[PDB]
C-alpha cells in the first residue's frame, strides 16, 4: 500500500468517525472528540470525492447541527481544520464554526 | 444556565491603555504606490521614509493603538492617528537606526532621518 | 482610548476581576491581581510587540538579564494565587514572574525578564496555567502510563516498581540496591521526574539503609510485604537519619495491631498516609483517622474521588478481582465488606473539602488511574460546591479559595511531603521550569502543552504532515523535549542525599538532572499548603459512620461529573 505517516494517522481519524456515526444512529447526543471526529473525516472524504474546498467550507457547516451533539459542544468548536488530497493535490479545508 | 465549557464572564467596565501618557494627534500619508501597516510598538519617527508626516511629531512616540494591533495607510492614503508616549528609559536602538539612544537627541535624530529620505523633516 | 473587556480578554486573555469557568464544571475562578501596564501587553507575531527595538531588545547578550522563554499573558492558578503575569525562564528554571518586555520602551518591565535576541515566545494569553503535576503514588508497571500522566498534566512521579511483577503490581516499590540501580537506569528514558521507592521492610537497618544509599530517594511501607511494628520502625529510624520520606499503606487486616498500633509505632515521627480513606488499603475501618494527627501527611488516591454512584460497585469487583476473592467465601465477602465502605468514602469527599486531606495522587496501575490525579480533584471540587455550597471565605462568585486548595494537593503539598519542593511543585521563582498550559475548556482534562525543564515535552497538536499544526488528527505526543540528550536536561531524577554524596550518578552513567531530596523530617500537617487541618476523626467501628466535630460526615454520591462525557472518546 506504501503507506506514509498521514495516511496511518489519517485512518484513526476515519474509524473514529464511523465509531461516532454509529453512537449517532442509535440516538446518542455527540460529545466533542465524536462530532471533531464526524466533520474531519467528511471533509475528507469529499476532498477523495473531489469536491473543492470552497464547496467542503460550505459543507462543512451543515453536517451536524446542535440538537445532535451535547450542550457546550457546539461552543467548544471554533473551527475543524483537516488536510486531504484533492484531485489537484493536498490542500487544507477549515471549516469556521461547524455547528452553530 | 447553558454551560459553555471553559467560558469567561468578564468584570464590568473598560480597560484605559497608556494612562497617564501624552496624546499626539498628527496626520500621515502613504505617498507610496504599496500599501504600509504599522505596529502599536515602533518609534513612530523611524517608520517607513515614504510616508509623509511631521517627523518630529514621531520623536519618542508610538501608536495609541492596543498593544499588538497596527495601524494601515493604502497607496496614497492620508489619515489622522494618535500617538502615545514611549515610556520606561525612553530609548531606541535599531530599527532604522535613526536613534540609537535616548530619544530626547531631536536634532540628531532628524539630522539622520533628513539625510536619509525619511519623508517630512522639518 | 479604552477597550471594553471582553475584548480585552479576547486578545490578552483575562484581567482584574474577571472569571473564567473550569472546564464545564460550574468552578470558576477570578483574577485576583495582574501585573502587566495595560498598552504594554508582550504578545509575538506579525506587527506585534515583540520585535526588535519594540518590544524586544535589540541591545543585551544572554546574561545580561535577557530569558531564555517568555510565556506571555498567563492566568496562573497556585496556591501562591490565581493572577495573571507573564513569566520568564532561563536555564531551566523559572526566573521571573512579571512583566516581559523591553526596558527600553515599556514601563513595568521586571528587570530580568527582557525579550532579546535569545528568547523563544510561548502565547499563553487565554490559557491557565499552572505547575506540572506531582504524583507521590505511583507504581512503575508499565512505561506506557508516562504518556498518559503527562497527557493529564502530571510531570514528576515518585514510586516504585521494576515493570509487570507481583511485587511491583501490589506495592509502589523498587526492592533492593541493584533494582534501584536498574531502574535509576531505566528512568534516563522516561520523559518525566522520577523519584524511586525503596522497601520499608525489614527488622534490621541496613538491609532497608543500603536502598537509600544506592540511590532510593524514599521508602514504601505496604502491607503485602508486612507492615508490622517493626518494619514501620526500622523504616522511620532510616528515614530520620537519611532525610527522605517513608510512604505508609497499613495493615488493613489488623493482623500485628489496630491503627492505634501503627501510630506508636509511628511515634510521631513523619509519615505520608497513602490512600488514606483506605479503599486503597489500610486498618479496616479505621485507616482514614490518621489524617487528622499532626505528623502525618495525607493523600488519597483517585479511583474514589469523588463519591458517584458506580464507585462501590466498581470497588467490590475490582477488590475482588485483583485479591482473586470468591463471593462464596464468607472470609472473603466480609474482607471486602469491611474495606469498600460509602461511609469512609463519602467523608474522604467532604475532608478533602475542609483541608483534612492534603493531597491526591494517582496509585497508577494497582488501583488507580496515571492520567486521572488533575482530573479528579477537579471533579471532587466542583461536587463539593454543589452540595456544600461556595465555602464561607469566597468573595465575588469566586471559587478561587476552594481553587487553591484544591490545586495545592496535587502541586506543592506532594512536593513538600517528598521534600523536592525547592525544585517542583508550584510556579515560583527559583523553581523548575515544569508549567503546563491549559485551554480553559480543557482544563484538568487534556493539557495543551507541558513543559518541561522550559522545552516543551508532551503537546496536544495535529498532523505533523499538514501546512501548520492544527489540522486533525490533534492528539497527545511527545515533543522535541524527549528527544535524543534533550530528555536528560529536562527531566531531574530525584535522589537520597547519602546516594549523592557517594556519586551514584556517576557510577550508573546518570545523565539526568540530579535533584537532592530534603527537609522532610521537620515538617508535619501544618506545613501543607491551604490543607493543614488537624483534628480528632472518629470512625464507628459498628456503622463506619465518620464525625469530625461532633458532626456525620455524610454527602450523597452523584450520578453525573462534569469533565467526562462531553469530552473522552471512550
Ligand atoms: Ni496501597
Ligand atoms: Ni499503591
Amino acid at each position: 500500500m506504501h503507506l506514509n505517516p498521514a495516511e496511518k494517522e489519517k485512518l484513526q481519524i476515519f474509524l473514529a468517525s464511523e465509531l461516532l456515526l454509529r453512537r449517532k444512529a442509535r440516538g446518542l447526543k455527540l460529545n466533542y472528540p465524536e462530532a471533531v471526529a464526524i466533520i474531519t473525516s467528511f471533509i475528507m472524504e469529499g476532498a477523495r470525492d473531489g469536491k473543492t474546498v470552497a464547496m467542503l467550507m460550505e459543507e462543512g457547516k451543515h453536517v451536524l447541527t446542535r440538537d445532535d451533539v451535547m450542550e457546550g459542544v457546539p461552543e467548544m468548536i471554533d473551527d475543524i481544520q483537516a488536510e486531504a488530497t484533492f484531485p489537484d493535490g493536498t490542500k487544507l479545508v477549515t471549516v469556521h464554526n461547524p455547528i452553530s | 444556565n447553558y454551560i459553555v465549557p471553559g467560558e469567561y464572564r468578564v468584570a464590568e467596565g473598560e480597560i484605559e491603555i497608556n494612562a497617564g501618557r501624552e496624546k499626539t494627534t498628527i496626520r500621515v500619508s502613504n505617498t507610496g504606490d504599496r500599501p504600509i501597516q504599522v505596529g502599536s510598538h515602533i518609534h513612530f519617527v523611524e517608520v517607513n521614509k515614504e510616508l509623509l508626516f511631521d517627523r518630529a511629531e514621531g520623536i519618542g512616540r508610538r501608536l495609541n493603538i492596543p498593544s499588538g494591533t497596527a495601524a494601515r495607510f493604502e497607496p496614497g492614503e492620508e489619515m489622522e492617528v494618535e500617538l502615545t508616549e514611549l515610556g520606561g528609559n525612553r530609548e531606541v536602538f535599531g530599527i532604522s537606526d535613526l536613534t540609537n539612544g535616548s530619544v530626547d537627541n531631536k536634532e540628531l535624530i532628524l539630522q539622520r532621518a533628513k539625510e536619509l529620505g525619511y519623508k517630512g523633516v522639518e | 482610548m479604552k477597550i471594553n473587556r471582553q475584548q480585552y480578554a479576547e486578545s490578552y486573555g483575562p484581567t482584574v476581576g474577571d472569571e473564567v469557568r473550569l472546564a464545564d464544571t460550574d468552578l470558576w475562578i477570578e483574577v485576583e491581581k495582574d501585573y502587566t501596564t495595560y498598552g504594554d501587553e508582550v504578545n509575538f507575531g506579525g506587527g506585534k510587540v515583540l520585535r526588535e527595538g519594540m518590544g524586544e531588545n535589540g541591545t543585551y547578550t544572554r546574561t545580561e538579564n535577557v530569558l531564555d522563554l517568555l510565556l506571555t499573558n498567563a492566568l496562573i492558578l497556585d496556591y501562591t494565587g490565581i493572577y495573571k503575569a507573564d513569566i520568564g525562564v532561563k536555564d531551566g528554571y523559572i526566573v521571573g514572574i512579571g512583566k516581559g518586555g523591553n526596558p527600553d520602551i515599556m514601563d513595568g518591565v521586571t528587570p530580568n525578564m527582557i525579550v532579546g535576541t535569545a528568547t523563544e515566545v510561548i502565547a499563553a494569553e487565554g490559557k491557565i496555567v499552572t505547575a506540572g503535576g506531582i504524583d507521590t503514588h505511583v507504581h512503575f508497571i508499565n512505561p506506557d502510563q508516562v504518556d498518559v500522566a503527562l497527557a493529564n498534566g502530571i510531570t514528576t512521579l515518585f514510586g516504585g516498581g521494576t515493570g509487570p511483577a507481583e511485587g511491583s503490581k501490589a506495592t509502589t516499590v523498587t526492592p533492593g540496591p541493584w533494582n534501584i540501580e536498574k531502574m535509576l537506569k531505566s528512568t534516563e528514558g522516561l520523559p518525566i521526574n522520577v523519584g524511586i521507592l525503596g522497601k520499608g521492610h525489614g527488622s534490621s537497618i541496613a538491609p532497608i539503609m543500603e536502598q537509600i544509599d544506592a540511590g532510593a530517594a524514599g521508602l514504601k511501607i505496604h502491607e503485602d510485604w508486612g507492615a508490622t511494628p517493626a518494619s514501620i520502625d526500622r523504616s522511620l529510624t532510616v528515614a530520620d537519619e537519611a532525610d527522605v520520606q517513608v510512604a505508609i499503606h497499613s495493615d488493613t487486616l489488623n493482623e500485628a495491631g489496630f491503627l492505634e498500633d501503627t501510630l506508636r509505632a509511628i511515634n510521631g515521627r513523619v509519615i505520608h498516609s497513602f490512600h488514606v480513606e483506605g479503599a486503597g488499603g489500610g486498618h479496616a475501618p479505621d485507616i482514614m483517622a490518621m489524617a487528622g494527627h499532626p505528623n502525618v501527611l495525607p493523600s488519597s488516591t483517585n479511583p474514589t474521588r469523588p463519591f458517584t454512584v458506580n464507585t462501590i460497585d466498581e470497588h467490590l469487583d475490582m477488590l475482588m478481582v485483583c485479591h482473586h476473592l470468591k463471593q462464596n467465601i464468607p472470609e472473603d465477602v466480609a474482607f471486602a465488606d469491611s474495606r469498600i465502605r460509602p461511609e469512609t468514602i463519602a467523608a474522604e469527599d467532604i475532608l478533602h473539602d475542609l483541608g483534612i486531606i492534603s493531597m491526591m495522587s494517582t496509585d497508577a496501575l494497582a488501583m488507580g488511574r496515571a492520567g486521572e490525579m488533575v482530573l479528579r480533584t477537579w471533579q471532587t471540587a466542583d461536587k463539593m460546591k454543589k452540595q456544600r455550597g461556595p465555602l464561607a471565605e469566597e468573595k465575588n462568585g469566586s471559587d478561587n479559595f476552594r481553587l487553591k486548595r484544591y490545586v495545592s494537593k496535587y502541586t506543592i503539598n506532594p512536593a513538600i511531603a517528598q521534600g523536592i519542593a525547592h525544585e517542583v511543585g508550584s510556579i515560583e521563582e527559583g523553581k523548575f521550569a515544569d508549567l503546563v498550559l491549559w485551554e480553559p475548556k480543557f482544563f484538568g482534562v487534556k493539557a495543551d502543552r507541558v513543559i518541561k525543564g522550559g522545552i516543551i515535552a508532551y503537546a496536544q497538536i495535529g498532523d505533523p504532515s499538514a501546512s501548520i499544526p492544527t489540522p486533525q488528527p490533534v492528539m497527545g505526543r511527545r515533543m522535541y523535549g524527549t528527544v535524543g540528550d534533550l530528555i536528560h536536561d529536562t527531566n531531574i531524577t530525584f535522589m537520597s542525599k547519602s546516594s549523592i554524596q557517594q556519586g551514584v550518578p556517576a557510577k550508573l552513567g546518570l545523565k539526568r538532572r540530579i535533584g537532592t531530596v530534603k527537609n522532610c523530617r521537620n515538617i508535619g500537617k501544618k506545613d501543607m499548603k491551604w490543607n493543614d487541618v488537624t483534628t480528632d476523626i472518629d470512625i464507628n467501628p459498628e456503622t463506619y459512620e465518620v464525625k469530625v466535630d461532633g458532626e456525620v460526615l455524610t454527602c450523597e454520591p452523584v450520578k453525573e461529573l462534569p469533565m467526562a462525557q462531553r469530552y473522552f472518546l471512550f
